């Protein structure tokens, strides 16, 4: 049921009723975004625009043709016009493809959306590519993680996240072709 | 007499030197903390692309946070978003609902605990001392989802430019309370998305809305920090202009008093010498 | 904060209409209130010297001191603005000589030289018309 | 005994005695002639005795204007009905030599003292620029062979001014309500001729140049005008507490005049921004239109009763009118006219879209 | 006796009565100030002698506003009743609009903020300021001044840019037919028979640019 | 209060007032050196807030009427 | 300064030339005339200058003019005491100045 | 202004001068600690502007 | 250094000093222009920090003890 | 405070013109050519108005 049409342009009239005319109408974050989800386009062939984001850095806003994401049900490739999805990512390697060239970032988790206008958005919290991570401290960190296991629920959830991330990072450092 | 105006001149002169130094300090802080504001603008795009933007929702509980500043030479920022806070809050409280008002920065706890005092539960400060990080904003969002409202209003000044700061409200609908209801369009608009999570959609939406609150809260306080620096850069220019204008008038006043002083002392000496000679 | 002593000179200084005559008057009224309570030798005899004030103010002060009873212990020396310059010059010395009787006969006196900056002005006029050479703000040396 | 003048700042902050000496201190263009003309307009009509206007060293055009206004208003009658005229003019204006300006105040005093002493009447005596007496004595004193006193005046300033001003006295056989304009020479209140005059008066009304430059008329300095009538035992405790509260708010605003200038109002405390708002309301509310200023300002004059002034300033002190804007208080009569101006200020911003005015097919009417 | 020096001189400028011929003498004393200090001795002496003042500000004279009349300080309370009617019909509104123009004077957006509802008072006070600018050795008859302030006040020049209002004024004076000047000079007031023909002749003028 | 001095100080006042007014003379000085920082209102550690919140009470205590001595 | 102006005036009136006249520090001309007036027992004017200040400057500056025979143009170095342009000596010098050339570091 | 702080004796620590303040007279320990006290007091007097 | 003049100037000084003190007076003038920034905590754009350290060491190089000329 | 980066080209044509204008006010003098090498230039009034 859609009997309550909320939104930015519906906020303006109620703001002109209950807030005074001394102030201009406040902005909304949908006024700064030129690209939406249902507004069709952006594919125009075999490429499709990717948006690899961390909270501290925009890693890519180029147009790729193949995106490999580490979903919680396993890895999956995103071609040009994928089905619209909301994929929770586990620790793994995101692989971008421009053709012969590739970017392989190892992420720490986060999400990945594919939208009905063919755009995709990869929303992680820390994405370090594989030359920035050392292979010497990942085994030290897993040995310091998978051995001391507290039976408390919070510490064992942290330990499960630790062994998952460090196992994926150990399986990702030597699996470069 | 004539020494108090000279010491007041010496006061306003180094007040003008102070404010001219503070303008360039705030300008360098605006230049350094602009690239982080430009980087953090990316991650707020896919969540308003996915969840939309619905400010005027009818809710049962709403945590409204007004992201103010820490130090207060910003000159019309922390009161302007207090005005915008009450202007966007009177718009969206006509359902008989509860409203929690929060302030990030301790120049908002001085301006919000007298206009809406009994609905003020939380005051956050010191978030700009070292820097703004995502773990800090995630902890602040964790104390925001201590209580479970149906909406999260974020009041902050969007750093549009070094001249213009548009105050921006951003809303986060909590998942099963409002987000699964505010997306129904002959069925739903979220059912076009194929959920590829471990558990059900009611939990991946919970994780997505907490992460969206953390993302836009981090971006909100980063934008508000850059607007603080860019408004202090203009307020200290106004203070240099005012303390140059006051100094220019007080210099003329001192010159008039100096001229009158030599004239009256000379007239006293002539009046003494004309009684004897 | 500024505790007076019984033989101490205390200057009340300020701008116009800042309450200096009020402090001196309330001191005189309090000596009236204390003189009916102490045994005959801590009693304080006030002397008010009005230099350069107008005569309406002095008459209002006499009405105040009679309607409160303070005139039984108070002498008022009044060289007003209409008086000559040597009369206003000499009125603090007249009031001090009238108040020295109580000081020299074992009693305790209180003397208020209201507008001593008008006695200085009267002295300035008196000495300038005697053709003595002027000094700072044309005052005598 | 109080003498109500209909002026808000005068009746509130420094009320005039019924038989007392009143000073209007001013700095060449601040309005001590407009104020003394309004006091003539408001007080001398309600008075039952005779008025004596002494013009000492002022403009001759002003004396002719006052003569024509007093002939027109009927307080001066010509010909056979001259005995029913209630005003004597004594004019020694600034075209006269300094011997004439030095003794014309004495002529005005003699005409007033005959009505006070012999006739037993209650007299009004308006003296425009009592400074010109002192200035004329200082002009003739350089040629009498005297050594000059401080800044250039005669050595006998205080005794000449005292011998003049002590003749103006409410005695037991008659009263003189003296309103004397005093001119400060270069906006210097520390000049010896106004500083000597300050000790002769029961109620000073110090007009300021800066208050006039703000557009506030009458430009009375509220924190420099004093009166002996501002005492709780003579004018009642309500009026006194209201005047002291208004002076407290104005002094707290004057303490903040440097922070607001060099930093702005956004750095003030929340309790101090309320002080600044209430003070900017009460300092527009002290201003008032005059019936004698309506010829060059256009707005009609306002006579304000005393209870309306106390009732208005109670409401602005307690916070009853934080809704109304600051310009609603400016140049209005009482607290009713503040609300009836904030209506007209918000009808008018809604009168941006009322109609498009056009008058067509009109040229052959 | 330096006050007496100028009061002797300036009291001889008077308007004589009908039994003295009815003649008049008008004085224009000129006093130079130092750094705009009008609280000086001779300045305040002649201010307390003369009827009004023409304060010429030194800040407006270097901002191109010539004549640099300080409109807030300069008064004239004797010739206020001796004003040409028609100029008294429009100039009171002109002085009121320049009064409420100095409520946003130099803090339009310079200090903290701009309203954009009081953009009209700024972009109208600039027109009333540029209307009053006038080049040297070219005095205007009063009937050609009241028509120019009529065009500036009634709203016939709001779409003219601020850079060309000095050309728009001379275009208004050149293009409006000279019969309205003779009617306004002879009748001595803008009659209700005249303002209709004036608004007719003021809507067919070719204001340059815009 | 920062400019009104007396030479005697002690040994010329009431011995009861001498015990009480020292804590007044000190705390008004604490109030005066704080109140020159009354443009910001940071209220440092509830100590600079407390000393003005006592000094304002002391200055309001010291007021009295006219022609009514105590 | 009157000596140098007379040497310029011969080139103005007799030669019929456009002669220049440079007065280095006209303030020192004012100061020397003030000292001459003070030594002659005359009562000083405002801030310490001579009572004859405007006329002692005008006796010099009015002979610097263009006539029908020639012109004297004068470039006078001006010192401003205590950087006060409202001091009587620069304020009286500025009533004769037709131009101003500021040289800055 | 020193006595307005309650400090007695109200000696100005900078404006007071002596001929004995000389390292060749009172010793390079006394002279250097007096110069250090005057240096830190002048530094605080320069900081008293930006503190307010 | 800002208020001390020499009208004879560089034409009557040591030529070994003339080539080295010319940089010194410009560095000291630059240090005087920026001397308000010295007591700030948030460090500036490192061009003013360079002159604020350089001039603050150059003013220490001009110190000299008494009765020992160099 | 900002740099040449945030200057508009509408506010950079003014810089590029005012710099060469303040260069073009400079001029070599004939009386200085005995120690500066470059000869002096006498500029007419019409040449000054045209060249500016
Ligand atoms: N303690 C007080 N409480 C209330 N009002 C006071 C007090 N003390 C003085 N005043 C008021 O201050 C006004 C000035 O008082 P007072 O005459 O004592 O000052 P003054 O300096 O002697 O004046 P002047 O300089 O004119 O002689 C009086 O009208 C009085 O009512
Ligand atoms: N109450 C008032 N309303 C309007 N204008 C006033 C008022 N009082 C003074 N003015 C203005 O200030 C000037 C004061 O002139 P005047 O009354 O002669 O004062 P003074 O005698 O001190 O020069 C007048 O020109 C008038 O325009
Ligand atoms: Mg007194
Ligand atoms: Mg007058």
């Amino acid at each position: 049921e859609a009997a309550a049409p909320a939104g930015p342009k519906e906020f303006t009239e109620v703001w002109n009723k209950k807030a005074p005319s001394t102030l201009i109408v406040p902005e909304f974050p949908s006024n700064y975004t030129a690209v939406k989800a249902v507004g069709e386009g952006q594919v125009h062939g075999d490429a499709f625009p990717v948006n690899f984001y961390t909270p501290h850095s925009i890693l890519s806003q180029a147009q790729k043709d193949t995106v490999v994401l580490p979903g919680v049900d396993g890895y999956f490739g995103v071609k040009a016009s994928h089905v619209p999805t909301i994929a929770q990512l586990k620790p793994g390697v995101v692989e971008l493809h421009s053709g012969a060239e590739s970017e392989k970032f190892f992420v720490s988790g986060g999400f990945a959306f594919v939208h009905p206008n063919g755009v995709t958005d990869i929303c992680v919290l820390e994405a370090a590519t594989l030359d920035q991570v050392d292979p010497a401290a990942v085994k030290s960190a897993l040995a310091a993680a998978s051995a001391a296991q507290p039976t408390d629920e919070f510490e064992q959830a942290a330990n499960r996240a630790a062994i998952e991330l460090y196992s994926a990072l150990e399986s990702a450092v030597e699996a470069k072709a | 007499s004539n020494q108090a105006v000279k010491q007041r001149i010496r006061a306003i002169k180094n007040i003008g030197k102070i404010t001219k130094a503070m303008k360039m300090v705030a300008a360098s802080k605006m230049k350094n903390a602009q690239i982080a504001v430009e980087q953090s603008r990316g991650l707020v795009d896919p969540f308003v692309r996915l969840f939309g933007d619905f400010p005027a929702v009818n809710s049962n509980k709403s945590v409204v946070v007004a992201v103010t500043s820490d130090k207060g030479l910003c000159g019309g920022l922390n009161s302007n978003i207090t005005k915008y806070t009450r202007a966007t809050l009177a718009t969206t409280e006509s359902e008989g609902k509860d409203v929690v008002v929060v302030s990030i920065g301790d120049k908002g706890r001085s301006q919000l605990t007298r206009i809406e005092s009994q609905r003020y539960q939380l005051a956050i400060a010191d978030t700009y001392k070292v820097r703004v990080t995502f773990g800090q904003a995630s902890l602040i969002v964790e104390e925001l989802i201590k209580h479970n409202p149906q909406s999260y209003q974020i009041l902050f000044n969007k750093f549009r430019s070094a001249i213009s700061f548009k105050p921006t409200v951003a809303t986060i609908l909590s998942p099963d309370l409002l987000e699964k209801q505010l997306e129904d369009v002959t069925g739903n608009s979220l059912d076009a998305y194929d959920i590829e999570a471990s558990h059900e959609r009611s939990d991946v939406l919970r994780d997505l809305t907490e992460f969206h609150l953390g993302v836009t809260l981090y971006n909100a306080m980063l934008e508000n920090n850059c607007s603080e620096h860019a408004s202090r850069m203009s307020a200290m220019e106004n203070s240099t202009k005012s303390a140059g204008e006051m100094l220019g008038k007080l210099t003329l006043d001192y010159n008039r008093k100096r001229q009158a002083t030599i004239t009256t002392e000379l007239i006293e000496i002539i009046a003494g010498a004309s009684a004897l000679m | 904060l500024v505790p007076i002593g019984r033989g101490q000179r205390e200057l009340i200084i300020g701008d116009r209409q800042t309450g200096k005559t009020a402090v001196a008057i309330d001191a005189i009224i309090h000596q009236k209130n204390c003189n009916e309570q102490v045994p005959k030798a801590q009693r304080v005899y006030c002397v008010y010297v009005a230099v350069g004030q107008k005569r309406s103010t002095v008459a209002q002060l006499v009405k105040l001191f009679t309607q409160t009873g303070a005139m039984r212990y108070t002498i008022m020396v009044s060289a007003t603005a209409s008086d000559a310059a040597p009369l206003q010059f000499l009125a603090p010395y007249s009031g001090c000589a009238m108040a020295e009787y109580f000081r020299d006969t074992g009693k305790h006196g209180l003397i208020i030289y209201d507008d001593l900056s008008k006695q200085s002005v009267a002295y300035r006029q008196m000495s300038l018309l005697l053709r003595r050479p002027p000094g700072r703000e044309a005052f005598p040396g | 005994e109080i003498l109500v003048t209909g002026i808000k700042v005068v009746d509130l902050l420094a009320p005039y005695q019924r038989g007392g000496k009143i000073g209007l201190f001013g700095g060449a263009g601040v309005g001590k002639t407009v104020l003394i003309m309004e006091l003539i307009n408001n007080v001398a009509k309600a008075h039952g005795g005779f008025s004596v206007f002494a013009g000492v060293g002022e403009r001759t055009r002003e004396g002719n204007d006052l003569y024509r206004e007093m002939i027109e208003s009927g307080v001066i009658k010509l010909g056979a009905e001259r005995g029913n005229s209630k005003c004597t003019l004594v004019y020694g204006q600034m075209n006269e030599p300094p011997g004439a300006r030095a003794r014309v105040a004495l002529t005005g005093l003699t005409v007033a003292e005959y009505f006070r002493d012999i006739e037993g009447q209650d007299v009004l005596l308006f003296v425009d620029n009592i400074f010109r007496f002192t200035q004329a004595n200082s002009e003739v004193s350089a040629l009498l062979g005297r050594i000059p006193s401080a800044v250039g005046y005669q050595p006998t300033l205080a005794t000449d001014l005292g011998g003049l001003q002590e003749r103006i006295t409410t005695t037991t056989k008659g009263s003189i309500t003296s309103v004397q304009a005093v001119y400060v020479p270069a906006d210097d209140l520390t000049d010896p001729a106004p500083a000597t005059t300050f000790a002769h008066l029961d109620a000073t009304t110090v007009l300021s140049r800066s208050i006039a430059e703000l557009g506030i008329y009458p430009a009375v300095d509220p924190l420099d005008s004093t009166s002996r009538m501002l005492n709780p035992n003579v004018i009642g405790a309500e009026h006194y507490n209201v005047a002291r509260g208004v002076q407290k708010v104005l002094q707290d605003y004057k303490n903040l005049q440097d922070i607001i200038a060099i930093l702005g109002m956004d750095e003030l405390s929340e309790e101090d921004k309320l002080t600044v708002a209430r003070a900017r309301k009460i300092q527009r509310f002290l201003s008032q239109p005059f019936q004698v200023a309506e010829v060059f300002t256009g707005t009609p004059g306002k006579y304000v009763d005393l209870a309306d002034t106390i009732s208005g300033f109670q409401g602005v002190l307690t916070g009853k009118y934080d809704d109304l804007p600051e310009m609603a208080f400016y140049m209005v009569g009482d607290i009713k006219e503040v609300k009836e101006k904030a209506d007209k200020m918000a009808k008018d911003i809604a009168s941006r879209k009322e109609a498009d005015n056009k008058k067509v097919s009109e040229e052959l009417k | 006796d330096v006050f007496y020096l100028h009061s002797r001189l300036l009291e001889r400028a008077a308007k004589l009565s009908k039994e003295l011929g009815g003649g008049s003498l008008t004085a224009f004393p000129v006093i130079e100030t130092q750094a705009g200090d009008v609280s000086a001795y001779i300045a305040t002496n002649v201010i307390s002698i003369t009827d009004g003042q023409i304060f010429l500000e030194t800040e407006l004279f270097y901002k191109g506003i010539r004549p640099a009349l300080n409109v807030g300080l300069s008064v004239s309370r004797v010739g206020s009743a001796a004003q040409f009617p028609g100029m008294k019909q429009v100039a009171g509104t002109l002085k009121l609009e320049l009064a409420q123009y100095r409520e946003v004077a130099a803090f339009a957006q310079f200090g903290s903020d701009l309203d954009a509802a009081t953009q009209y008072v700024l972009e109208r006070g600039a027109r009333l300021t540029e209307m009053l600018k006038q080049k040297q050795f070219a005095p205007i008859p009063i009937e050609r001044q009241t028509v120019a302030v009529y065009a500036a006040t009634k709203g016939f020049l709001d779409k003219v840019r601020v850079q060309d209002i000095v050309a728009a004024e001379e275009a208004v004076i050149s293009q409006v037919n000279p019969a309205v000047f003779k009617i306004l000079k002879a009748n001595g007031k803008i009659t209700p028979a005249l303002d209709a023909h004036l608004k007719a002749e003021l809507r067919k003028v070719k204001l340059p640019g815009a």
